[PDB]
């Protein structure tokens, strides 16, 4: 287990080229303004 | 307006400035025994040319100097501005 | 101690004490220090005056040949108050030995070319003018080798931040390949490896 | 004349009769490896990793505790010593389980920078390794006791300096643990400072717990301002953010010690923070506007008001370089009536000559002092390092103590003299004793706080206590000069914010209704909008949002204490300049550069741009704020001893009480504390 | 300071020198401006030369004023010949690089803490 | 704002997650005091580390290993 | 020989660019990381400059930067020869001071005492 069944390739656009991204949680957590009341 | 404040700078040594140190002995307790409003300022050391400073008229600085004086020379040098 | 520790040899260390004893004997106008590297090599600390002179004595003699010039180089040390350093390095073909000649300097003080003594310091002196900035006078030619035509910084000295000051990139807005200030895609992380406790007692700096 | 010569490694060196081997062999530049020995603590013998080998005697001694007699030959490096230091540090690697990937000290530990350089090569054991079990103490100290080389450097410290006696040694033989027999959690100030002590990774810090190893960081020295004594700290930066902070081992203030609050409080620095300018809008609407926009909003409104109708008050941790740019600007429109948030009662002094205004005998004075009387304060939770700078000196030589009012829990044996303001007076002559004891004292000392001085009768106790200092000093009064009467503050930047000449106490606004205020104070509950007249606007300036963020007109951001090169002052009147670390987030800018770009867009344009043209101005208005860390000789309280006797005001009657009692209020006080979410974890582990 | 100077002695032969190679530059800007087939107003080429020689003005010393020369004496080797291909030259006049504010309030809206 | 980069690119992300995949393990027991945690097979796995389970009911899985472990 | 004595305070100009007058260097003795007791990381007076902004790079989060010095630490051997290299290259600077402990007086065997107040238990 924990390994595949068939296979894949190295393809140029498959459409899926995987085009990596960032894997992390946010950073500074900006402030929320207060709601409707004065 | 003025005036506003008076800052007597001095030095701890180079006794050539000692008049100021002596001026406190002479007129401070007495000089400021009146004027219970003005907040004259003794700050520490310019080490050289113990320039007296004063500030008034929207924060314009006027700096007299002193280098080597006697005791009463400065006592009369202060009312130069203080009368005005 | 024997199995893993490099076995020493004494004979090589007796002679290079002698033969170097007396080149502080016969040219005292110049040589200001000499010593023996524990591995059986010599270092002759020489004033900047003799450079053409001393080699010329080392150039020919029947007691010291030193015809083969191998490696000229430099080192640049701040907090030596005279920055740079030279190190000449010469092999004497008959007597099988290496004797290196250290001569200090600054940027402003010139040093005089060795080129008529050996013709193989022709390049090694063109280079150093590029890198560190030392200026060798009376040199048949002085030019720019190892570096591009733009570097005005003289890199290998210790003030050049590793990435130089101008990255390069080509743009099609006209037809050239032009130069815009350096903008990286990663910080070049600075790690910090220097561990405490002073593991070397023998080199222990003066007590102070 | 009283010294010995002893040859270390065949080199002569002089040593006072009664220094040990280790303090000699340091003088010539060697470290005998160390485990249980440490300077500031006491000494015991149970590491056995320093074995020096004496010359001509078959035994091998230990260089921690044993004197040095007429000259031995102290032989560090031979084939005898190297037979021991290799043979101990293969013992204490017998049980030391296979951490170091993940032991959070894994980059500094001393089972690591010994046992490569000194000592062994590989191991022969081959099977074994007890593993005991951990427990918990508090939400700081994290405890894996599987390790414990058992120097017993955490234990001799509790019974020592921070006087809380809890930790113990429970057991016999191969098995003894350390942590406490019962379940008692161990919590106090300075006792978050252990985790410098323990040489291996037994005790490691909670909030930091897993974030970064220590070869990656960047040590940029700094100074901590939440409070009087300051510090000397050192920050750290990974990616351009703060990770954790240490002490810097200054030799007077912070011996090696940093307090607890100044350590775990970096954590509310990146939490809730105002990153922009925010415009006014008329409603409860408050919105973000481009930097240029809400600058002029308040620019013109200065061209309206004039005279005392516009007054600014800055009471907080603000620097000593935004206490000029703001003073000269608001004083070049000739409107002053400005003070700080604090309250310093004044009669005939309090600015001039200062003499009573700062702590006179420095921290390093206490070490010599003999008789002490301190009143109206709980020195423990304000300036926590002036406390234990008594404690260590209360021990190690004799010292006497007395407090006035509300007996609290301190760490050492004092005695409550009396509780009321009305006790001070009768001590002028003989009554309610000491009577001669302050009188017979060779170096008396008296310490008044900022909590008691802040009463409504305040100008009396200042003048009532000064008398007893005059009472003694006029006799001799010490030897000698040896100044006596002195004060201690609890607030971060005041002695700067004051002896620049900014009048003490918030009154000058309390008499009239000035329309336009600038709040740098700012979070004290002193001035409200109800107390103000009609909606004429106050402009908040500062980094946080705590209280006074909503009640305000137009706000402007700023940089905290780690982002700006500033100048603070501690209560001996030194000058310590914090240094840049992270560059401030979003759009916020430095404070004294937000003044001059308020000036030029308005009428007057102040006479400087760069920093050095700020401090020359700091140099005119004061001489000693550019003298970094030197205590200049001044007494000058004779002439103010009499002149402050001018007014005759007498006391109130009511027992003195400090604001802080036992703990829970120590944490959330200033600004950053309040928003620090870990304090929010150790405040609820107090109540229950 | 005692060290041998390079070429000059004090300030005069030195400031005869900087006057000198000026003309080698001033006489030859343009032969290149047709040679590389680079197009500019030939007077630009005579503004830059005079823009640079006025730059380092505060120099108080020989062996500095000789040092700068040894650089300046070189360039006329490369440029009066062709060792550069159009793109080692034109880099003097920076075409692409967006302007710097250099004023105050133009900074304060773009960029942190210069 | 940031989110326009993977438009049409299908955004590789991790189908399984180990955030907790651990708790499904039949947390073991021994009947003894201290144990040897060398995991995943001899000489492939974390360095040997011995942990004490004496609490009441807990264990301790050494933190390299993760695999829920107790008596 | 052309010895030609004179005095002109050594300075050098043109090699860096605007970073001559903009910055302020600093000369300081490193403080000993306190998590460990090793005293050998002291003893050399280095220098290191001011820190300017590191921002975030909006693709990954590497913190990319300008300020091309930012990472240099030279190591000098002493103060007399410390300032030697700021003037000679001509930029502004500042100085800190070295620190070493009190003498001090510590004696085991004073820990068991008749009338003294220093008497330890469970050491
Ligand atoms: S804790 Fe100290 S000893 Fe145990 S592993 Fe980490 S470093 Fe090695
Ligand atoms: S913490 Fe680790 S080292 Fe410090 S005492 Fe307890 S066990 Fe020994
Ligand atoms: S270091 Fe030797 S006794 Fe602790």
């Amino acid at each position: 287990k924990f390994i595949w069944t068939n296979h894949k390739f190295n393809l140029s656009g498959t459409p899926q080229q995987y085009v990596p991204y960032s894997t992390t949680r946010k950073k500074i957590q900006e402030w929320v303004p207060p709601s409707t009341p004065y | 307006l003025g005036l506003r404040e008076i800052r007597i700078h001095l030095c701890q040594r180079s006794p050539g400035s000692q008049g100021v140190r002596d001026f406190i002995e002479k007129r401070y307790v007495e000089l400021k025994k009146a004027n219970p409003d003005l907040p004259i300022l003794i700050r520490e050391c310019s080490d050289v040319q113990p320039k007296l400073w004063a500030r008034y008229a929207f924060g314009q600085e006027k700096n007299v100097s002193l280098n080597n004086f006697s005791a009463d020379q400065v006592t009369r040098a202060l009312e130069n501005v203080l009368s005005s | 101690t024997r199995p893993t520790v490099r076995p020493r040899n004494d004979v090589a260390h007796k002679q290079l004490s002698a033969f170097g004893e007396y080149v502080a004997e016969i040219l005292p106008k110049y040589v200001q220090q000499v010593q023996v590297s524990c591995f059986n090599e010599l270092e002759i600390c020489i004033h900047p005056d003799g450079v053409i002179p001393v080699l010329t004595f080392l150039r020919d003699h029947s007691n010291a040949q030193f015809k083969s010039l191998a490696d000229l180089t430099a080192v640049d040390i701040p907090t030596r108050q005279n920055r740079f350093e030279i190190v000449y390095n010469l092999l004497s073909l008959r007597f099988n030995s290496r004797i290196r000649v250290k001569t200090y300097t600054d940027e402003l003080t010139p040093i005089e070319s060795s080129v008529p003594v050996y013709k193989a310091a022709n390049w090694y002196e063109r280079e150093i003018w590029d890198m560190f900035g030392v200026f060798f006078a009376n040199h048949p030619d002085l030019r720019r080798i190892l570096t591009d035509y733009g570097f005005e910084g003289h890199p290998f000295r210790k003030d050049f931040p590793l990435s130089g000051y101008v990255e390069l990139r080509y743009d099609d807005e006209v037809k050239r390949v032009v130069a815009e200030p350096v903008e990286l895609a990663q910080e070049f992380r600075k790690f910090d490896l220097n561990s405490p406790w002073e593991a070397f007692p023998a080199y222990r700096q003066p007590p102070e | 004349s009283n010294l010995i010569e002893v040859f270390v490694d065949g080199q002569s060196v002089m040593v006072e009769p009664g220094t040990t081997v280790l303090q000699a062999c340091e003088k010539v530049g060697m470290q005998i490896p160390r485990f249980c020995y440490h300077e500031r603590l006491s000494v015991a013998g149970n590491c056995r990793m320093c074995l020096v080998e004496i010359e001509k005697a078959p035994k091998v001694v230990a260089a921690c505790a044993m004197p040095v007699m007429k000259g031995w030959n102290i032989l560090t490096n031979s084939e005898k010593t190297k037979k021991a230091r290799e043979g101990v540090m293969e013992f204490l690697l017998a049980n030391h389980p296979l951490d170091c990937p993940i032991c959070d000290q894994g980059g500094e530990c001393d089972l690591q920078d010994q046992s490569m350089m000194f000592g062994s090569d590989r191991s022969r054991f081959l099977e074994g390794k007890r593993a005991v079990e951990d427990k918990n103490i508090g939400p700081l100290v994290k405890t894996i006791m599987t390790r414990c080389i058992q120097c017993t450097r955490c234990i001799r410290f509790a019974s020592e300096i921070a006087g809380v006696d809890d930790l113990g040694t429970t057991g016999r033989g191969n098995d003894m643990q350390v942590g406490t027999y019962i379940e008692k959690m161990f919590m106090s100030e300075l006792s978050g400072n252990i985790i410098d002590i323990c040489p291996v990774g037994a005790l490691t810090s909670k909030p930091y717990a897993f974030t970064a190893r220590p070869w990656e960081t960047r040590k940029t020295e700094s100074i901590d301002v939440m409070d009087a004594v300051g510090s000397n700290i050192v920050v750290s930066t990974r990616t351009g953010e703060v990770m954790r902070i240490l002490p810097r081992m200054h030799e007077d203030i912070n011996e090696e010690w940093i307090s607890d609050k100044t350590r775990f409080a970096y954590d509310g620095l990146k939490r809730q923070r105002l990153t922009e300018p925010m415009v006014r809008n008329e409603k409860g609407l408050l919105t973000h506007t481009t930097w240029e926009d809400a600058l002029s909003r308040v620019a013109g409104m200065l061209q309206s008001f004039q005279g005392n109708d516009v007054a600014a008050i800055a009471g907080g941790l603000v620097d000593a370089e935004a206490l000029i740019a703001l003073k000269d600007l608001l004083n070049r429109v000739d409107s002053d009536t400005l003070c700080t948030e604090e309250v310093f009662p004044t009669a005939g002094a309090g600015t001039d000559l200062r003499s009573n205004y700062l702590l006179n005998t420095t921290i390093a004075g206490v070490e010599e002092a003999d008789v002490v009387l301190l009143v109206g304060t709980n020195p423990r939770f304000e300036a926590p390092l002036f406390n234990a700078r008594i404690r260590k000196s209360w021990l190690h030589n004799d010292l006497k103590v007395a407090l006035i009012g509300s007996p609290v829990d301190l760490t050492y044996r004092y005695d409550h003299l009396g509780d009321s303001p009305k006790i001070l007076q009768d001590i002028a002559s003989g009554s309610h004793p000491f009577s001669q004891v302050l009188q017979e004292a060779k170096k008396p000392m008296v310490i008044l706080g900022s909590s008691a001085l802040q009463r409504n009768d305040g100008a009396a106790i200042l003048a009532a206590v000064s008398n007893i200092a005059q009472k003694i000093r006029t006799s001799s009064g010490v030897t000698g000069d040896w100044k006596v009467m002195n004060i201690l503050h609890r607030i971060a930047s005041q002695v700067a914010a004051l002896d620049l000449g900014y009048k003490p106490g918030v009154e000058a606004i309390q008499k009239n209704p000035p329309k336009m205020l600038f709040l740098l104070g700012a979070d004290g509950g002193c001035i409200t909008r109800q107390d103000l007249p009609k909606d004429c606007f106050i402009v908040y300036q500062g980094h946080h949002g705590d209280v006074g963020a909503p009640i305000a007109d137009v706000i402007l951001p700023g940089a905290a204490y780690t982002e700006k090169s500033a100048t603070y002052v501690n209560t001996e009147g030194r000058a310590q300049q914090t240094k840049v670390a992270v560059t401030p987030p979003g759009l916020a800018r430095e404070d004294w550069k937000i003044i001059r770009a308020l000036s030029e867009i308005a009428g007057m344009t102040l006479p400087y741009d760069t920093l050095d043209q700020v401090r020359n101005r700091l140099e005119e208005v004061s001489p000693n704020l550019v003298r970094y860390d030197d205590v200049e000789g001044a007494n000058y309280f004779q002439q103010a001893s009499e002149l402050s006797k001018l007014v005759n005001q007498q006391l109130l009657a009511d027992p003195l009480v400090p604001p802080q009692l036992t703990i829970k209020d120590f944490y959330m006080t200033d600004s950053i504390s309040r928003a620090s979410q870990t304090m929010a974890k150790c405040v609820k582990a107090v109540t229950e | 300071t005692s060290v041998k100077p390079i070429f000059s002695r004090d300030m005069n032969e030195a400031k005869r020198r900087v006057r000198e190679l000026y003309r080698a530059w001033y006489r030859e800007v343009p032969n290149t401006v047709h040679l590389f087939q680079l197009d500019i107003s030939v007077k630009q080429g005579r503004d830059k030369v005079r823009e640079m020689f006025k730059k380092n003005a505060h120099i108080t010393d020989p062996r500095v004023v000789d040092l700068l020369v040894i650089k300046g004496k070189m360039e006329l080797e490369e440029t009066i010949k062709v060792w550069k291909q159009r793109t080692h030259v034109m880099r003097f006049f920076h075409e692409t690089e967006a302007p710097r504010p250099k004023d105050f309030l133009s900074k304060f809206y773009v960029g942190h803490d210069p | 704002y940031r989110k326009v980069r993977f438009v049409g690119r299908q955004k590789e992300v991790n189908e399984n997650f180990a955030i907790d995949l651990i708790a499904e393990q039949p947390v073991s027991q021994v009947g003894s005091r201290v144990i040897s945690c060398d995991g995943g097979g001899g000489a492939l796995g974390h360095p040997r580390v011995y942990i004490n389970l004496d609490k009441e009911t807990k264990t301790g899985t050494c933190g390299y290993c993760g695999l829920q472990f107790r008596q | 020989i052309t010895v030609d004595e004179k005095l002109d305070i050594t300075t050098i100009t043109g090699v860096p660019e605007e970073h001559i007058k903009t910055r302020k260097a600093r000369i300081f003795v490193p403080a000993r990381n306190n998590m460990q007791s090793g005293v050998n990381n002291t003893k050399k007076w280095k220098m290191e400059f001011d820190t300017r902004e590191r921002w975030e790079n909006p693709l990954m989060g590497w913190a990319s930067t300008a300020d091309p010095l930012s990472n240099l630490v030279l190591t000098f051997s002493t103060k007399e020869d410390a300032v030697a290299f700021a003037e000679k290259n001509g930029w502004s600077y500042d100085v800190e001071e070295r620190k070493v402990p009190k003498p001090k007086s510590k004696s085991y065997g004073a820990n068991f005492s008749w009338n003294k107040r220093t008497r330890v238990s469970t050491k």
